[PDB]
């Protein structure tokens, strides 16, 4: 939206069966984000697990 | 520790310090300037 706060990436998870697409990232605030790397747009933060 | 303390107060919102905002805005500029400074400082040591 407009509210952009930079929150510390406390944990990162990556697996073969998930593939090189998805990177599952945990934060200080308690939420969990997912960064799908693209050859298109340099990076995208798709899902927001527990907003 | 003060520079880190101010950031976590903004994250929890509740309340904020008086006239410590000016230190926190420039905070980023100090963390470039301290590294930048360092650069030279080192070199001096290993130069001496």
């Amino acid at each position: 939206g407009e509210n952009e706060e930079i929150i510390g990436g406390t944990a990162l998870e990556y697996n073969v069966e998930a593939g090189p697409s998805k990177f599952l990232i945990g934060t200080e605030s308690g939420s969990i984000l997912t960064a799908n790397k693209k050859l298109k747009k340099p990076v995208e933060i798709t899902t927001r697990y527990g907003l | 520790r003060l520079l880190k303390e101010v950031k976590y107060f903004l994250l929890l919102r509740l309340e904020v310090p008086t006239t410590a905002k000016d230190i926190y805005t420039k905070a980023e500029t100090y963390r470039t300037q301290i590294v930048a400074l360092d650069m030279i400082v080192d070199n001096y040591n290993h130069i001496k």
